[PDB]
């Protein structure tokens, strides 16, 4: 067959999900130190105390 | 994500723990010595 000149000029792209914000908890300033830690922080403050 | 561990700062707490214990083991041997000359 003989096609017309390209109304669409079109390729291979890549599609992912769309991502979005990560609504930071409420208690996310805690983060920059493990659970553990913050729970020995305070056994270290009643027993120096 | 990426917390400190409790494994990576673990050397202040024996630290702090071993402070309190020479601390409590000077204060009574101050008042074993004082005691006895009582």
């Amino acid at each position: 067959i003989d096609f017309s000149k390209p109304f669409m000029s079109l390729g291979i792209s890549i599609m992912i999900k769309k991502p979005q914000k990560s609504k930071p908890g409420v208690f996310s300033f805690l983060d920059p130190l493990a659970y553990e830690i913050w729970m020995c922080i305070v056994f270290a403050y009643i027993g120096v105390s | 994500t990426s917390a400190l561990s409790l494994s990576n700062v673990a050397g202040v707490f024996y630290i702090l723990v071993g402070g309190l214990g020479l601390a409590m083991l000077v204060a009574l041997i101050e008042f074993c010595y004082k005691s006895r000359a009582e």
